[PDB]
RNA sequence: CAGAGUGUAGCUUAACACAAAGCACCCAACUUACACUUAGGAGAUUUCAACUUAACUUGACCGCUCUGACCA
């Protein structure tokens, strides 16, 4: 007994009267790119996706951030190839290349890339995290306003806090400096929640710090709805996380 | 399974030309030429190396089947000079002629014409080109003399 | 019949005679090849006697013991000297012609470094115009063999030529010029087909008027504008 | 030798689930292979094929 | 042209140095 | 004898250059075989619509094509009086025989 | 304490881990991801980007790989993300650029070994 | 010269923006050679104006492909 496949079987598109005139991979590395290929691409019959992969909602994640950026590609790309043409041009700049000795300035490409790529990089790793499906319940924004918390450790030193880097409670006794850049006129609201923190309840969050009205980017200046409270995760507890939200 | 839709899903040996463990030449069809030998012979061994990698790459280029590369045997030369006011020939010079074959199989009837034109135009200089249709007498040409089997076959005769 | 008349002609080529100049490039890539070449070499023959022959030259000096030294008598410099001699003395072929400089464009001897097309001036309806030598198709006869019958035509010619293949390289449709146009001729279809002259060529009794031998770059200055661009097609200057 | 655990059974960190002598079925994920092919679990939980 | 593969070298590890010659043939043709 | 900077950057300049040359090379070349192919294809079904049969015989092999032989172009041209020197050719091949 | 993904032992690559290192190498560019075992990806460092490119005279060298590293291993300190495998072809892990891209990683601080699971 | 269609480097129903992408392609070393791998190389929106957006929409302007005129 047969039972005729419920849909399109794999290498079925394959020519096989034309076997030796068909192109042919040669290469691992060619077989592999196509194979993750196919392996992504939904399938009738049972996979291993099926049972262990997240079972994300249909549904498109409701987007419930700031408007993005309007940009004239046109004047960008331009000056983006004429940079390039400098930078090409300078001969040492080849024979660094050639010798392998040239590198780049990671300062300026931080700078840089918090400008581009940042926010839409933040925004991955926050879903990474699970802050979307804890904080607001699977809706997700773009963190377009990049936010520079750091908490004062000593008198010369500062702990920067970025996107899950680890800091201990003793380092966030005090309340952290936060610097964002804000128009004048503008109105902000900054919180600290830890999203594992609560004891009783697992769906709850404890508030540690809560700013309202706060005139531009002078957080001082912001009236104390609720007062700084440090860290306390359990002992044997795990990691917590604690986001701050602008 | 075998009931199951799926069945056959891990078939993969249709896919894959069939190996078998001295080789039949294909005359060509009226449409396509069969089995063509490409020589150069040239006095430099690396300009006919040279052109038998351009011919070789561009086959490829063409999606003409390259059958076999392989190199003939060297022929060695001595030139002697009759030296002067005198009777008596003196070695000159030593001049070794190397030859490389690129066997291609499968070349339309039609673009013959193409193909030829473009592998002629880039013949290197001292360097010559023949096309010959593959033979028996072509493979056999590259193997030893045996003199065992020529004494014994005399013998028949 | 058709209305379009059938017509073969004959697109005959001179390969060139001389390997082609090399470019400034290609001149410094082939220096630094041959700078790589050496550097990489073991000593040749030539070297490790001249290296020889300069120690046994010094042994001498120092100690007056002989050893024969035969093959001493010519050194490895002494016969280089002599090599370079009967080389100065030889006078190479030149390989720019005196009909280059006197640009007769009828002899083959003329441009041997790049490839030449022959082009026959044929009279139609009292008019002069330079085209590719063609011939009539006639029943009983291949297309191409309307080609070769094109040279036994020619005007006294000893020239070989060597057709590759049957199929034609390109076509040129042209109508005529409303001068015998009519339903039962409409115009022409020319087939091209190429050839390589092997060897000879026209004799010494008519030369100039009737034919000329030209390269790809200076073809339109004698073919017509919509000749020129299906000429140009499958005549290559690679 | 066979399928000892066929789709949907439970099994325990240990629990052969097939033996071949060929490899006919292929490990995935928490499923080890034996030296002579034998695929047993390596977690407890359902099979899936 | 010519030139498309006659830009070479001895592509060997081990081999003795060799010079370049004009080859004089019987008809006055070199090469 | 180790290279001195200048020459191996000069080398190395100059190898960047021939990447983009012989790139141009085959393009030249890779435009003039489509050039011809589309030129004959074109006179072809030209060919077909104005006679069937001329075209038959058109798309089919030459016997007399092959063998096909073509030597090199020369470094100069033949001179038109020069007498070569007498002497003879000797061939020292080694003639390889199988035995056992 | 969490589950590694043992098994796959007849296939290529493994599936052990938590996070892996993958370097995708293109014609005319060069990146390199941070993902977990599950297919998300967590940090990236590509030479498409403006931020990386504009220092870069060329994006697909030696160069462009060593730099990429030292940019990634920034960005993986900022995650949190201090371990991870590399999962290498033979001719790949060989290669001069995929040693440098090792070295920019390793000087960065983070380590491209993961550390055993706890079972006990 | 007229009338239509047509428009990213070779191909692509690549291009949401975070960005002109992927493959094809060229040189060198390895290989008898090919292939593979390593290390390098070259590239495009025809040009302007229109929520300024726009490779994408509408216009001209260029190049292209056919259909006629012109044609031997
Ligand atoms: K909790």
């Amino acid at each position: 007994r047969r039972t005729p496949p419920l849909g399109p079987m794999p290498n079925s598109d394959i020519d096989l009267s034309n076997l030796e005139r068909l192109e042919k991979y040669r290469s691992f590395d060619r077989y592999r790119r196509r194979a993750e290929q196919e392996a992504q691409a939904p399938h009738w019959w049972r996979t291993y996706r099926e049972y262990f992969g997240e079972k994300t909602d249909p549904k498109e994640k409701i987007d419930i951030g700031l408007p993005p950026p309007k940009v004239s590609r046109t004047q960008q790309l331009l000056e983006r190839k004429q940079a390039i043409q400098e930078l090409r041009a300078n001969v040492e700049e080849e024979r660094a290349a050639r010798l392998r000795t040239a590198s780049v300035p990671l300062d300026a490409v931080r700078a840089e890339w918090e400008r581009t790529c940042g926010p839409y990089h933040k925004q991955r790793l926050a879903e990474y995290y699970g802050l979307y499906r804890d904080l607001f319940h699977g809706a997700t924004f773009v963190p377009r306003v990049p936010l520079h918390v750091a908490y004062a450790v000593g008198e010369d030193d500062l702990m920067p806090v970025y996107c899950g880097n680890e800091v201990t409670p003793t380092e966030a006794a005090q309340a952290p400096e936060v610097t964002y850049e804000a128009e004048e006129g503008s109105l902000w609201t900054l919180l600290l929640t830890s999203l594992d923190g609560h004891l009783l309840e697992p769906d709850a969050e404890y508030l540690h710090w809560l700013l309202t009205n706060i005139p531009g980017n002078r957080v001082a200046e912001g009236q104390v709805t609720c007062p700084y409270l440090p860290p306390f995760p359990a002992r044997g507890s795990g990691i917590h996380r604690l986001a701050f939200l602008l | 399974y075998k009931t199951k839709p799926t069945h056959g899903i891990g078939k993969y040996k249709h896919l894959i030309k069939a190996e078998e463990p001295v080789r039949a030449i294909n005359l060509g069809t009226d449409y396509e030429y069969g089995v063509l030998n490409i020589h150069l012979t040239a006095y430099d061994m690396t300009l006919a190396e040279s052109y038998a990698q351009y011919v070789h790459n561009l086959c490829n280029s063409l999606s003409i089947k390259v059958e076999e590369s392989y190199a003939m045997p060297t022929k060695t030369i001595e030139v002697l000079q009759l030296q002067d006011q005198g009777s008596k020939m003196l070695l000159d010079s030593v001049l070794t002629t190397h030859e490389r074959v690129v066997q291609i199989s499968g070349l339309s009837a039609t673009f013959a014409e193409i193909f030829l034109e473009i592998i002629q135009s880039s013949l290197p200089e001292g360097v010559r080109l023949s096309v010959k249709e593959h033979t028996e007498e072509d493979f056999k040409g590259r193997f030893k003399a045996r003199p065992e089997l020529e004494e014994l076959l005399a013998k028949l005769k | 019949g058709s209305p379009w008349r059938l017509l073969g002609a004959l697109c005959l080529q001179r390969p060139p005679v001389v390997s082609k100049p090399l470019t400034p490039l290609q001149e410094e890539m082939a220096s630094l090849l041959q700078q790589i070449e050496i550097e990489r070499s073991l000593y040749s023959d030539h070297e490790l006697r001249a290296l020889d022959e300069n120690q046994r030259l010094a042994k001498k000096k120092a100690d007056l013991h002989d050893e024969e030294d035969e093959q001493d008598i010519l050194l490895a410099q002494d016969l280089e000297d002599m090599w370079e001699q009967k080389f100065l003395q030889f006078k190479l072929g030149a390989r720019i012609t005196e009909a280059d400089e006197k640009n007769d464009r009828t002899s083959l001897n003329r441009k041997l470094d790049r490839n030449l097309v022959l082009l026959v001036r044929e009279k139609f309806g009292d008019q002069d115009v330079w085209i590719l030598p063609q011939a009539e198709w006639q029943p009983g006869e291949t297309l191409r063999g309307t080609a070769e019958r094109t040279l036994a035509t020619l005007s006294e010619n000893n020239m070989e030529a060597k057709f590759l293949g049957n199929a034609p390289c390109g076509h040129y449709t042209f109508k005529f010029p409303q001068a015998m146009r009519t339903e039962s001729n409409l115009g022409a279809k020319v087939f091209f087909f190429k050839a390589l002259l092997l060897t000879g060529d026209f004799s010494q009794a008519g030369n100039k008027g009737h034919h000329v031998w030209v390269t790809k770059d200076e073809l339109g200055d004698y073919l017509k504008p919509k000749y020129l661009a299906q000429v140009r097609r499958f005549v290559s200057d690679l | 030798q066979g399928i000892k655990k066929m789709e949907g059974h439970y099994v325990h960190a240990g629990n052969i689930i097939a033996t071949q002598r060929h490899f006919r079925w292929h490990p995935g994920a928490h499923v080890g292979v034996g030296k002579n092919k034998c695929l047993y679990a390596l977690e407890e939980g359902i099979v899936r094929y | 042209d010519s030139s498309r593969a006659s830009l070479t070298r001895v592509h060997r590890q081990a081999y003795a140095r060799l010079y370049p010659v004009l080859l004089v043939k019987q008809d006055g043709s070199t090469i | 004898v180790e290279l001195t900077f200048e020459e191996t950057e000069r080398r190395a300049l100059l190898l960047k250059k021939w990447s983009l040359y012989k790139q141009q090379e085959r393009k030249m070349e890779r435009d003039t075989i489509r050039a011809m192919l589309e030129a004959q294809q074109e006179a072809l079904e030209e060919l077909q619509l104005e006679s069937p049969k001329l075209h038959a015989e058109a798309i089919k092999r030459d016997p007399n094509l092959f063998p096909f032989e073509k030597e090199g172009p020369h470094y100069t041209p033949p001179i038109p009086n020069y007498q070569p020197p007498e002497g003879r050719y000797n061939d020292i091949t080694k003639v390889y025989t199988q035995v056992e | 304490v969490a589950r590694k993904e043992r098994g796959w032992r007849t296939v290529f690559p493994s599936r052990e881990f938590w996070h892996r290192l993958r370097v995708i190498r293109t014609q005319h560019h060069v990146e390199a991801l941070v993902e977990h075992q599950n297919g998300k990806v967590v940090v990236s460092a590509s030479t498409r980007e403006w931020a990386i490119k504009k220092h870069l005279y060329s994006t697909r060298n030696v160069v462009a790989c060593e730099s990429i590293g030292r940019v990634l291993a920034q960005r993986c300190l900022e995650a949190g993300i201090n371990f991870m495998v590399y999962q290498p072809t033979p001719w790949e892990a060989a290669s001069d650029s995929m040693k440098r891209l090792q070295s920019a990683m390793t000087e960065g601080g983070v380590v491209l070994r993961e550390p055993q699971r706890i079972y006990e």
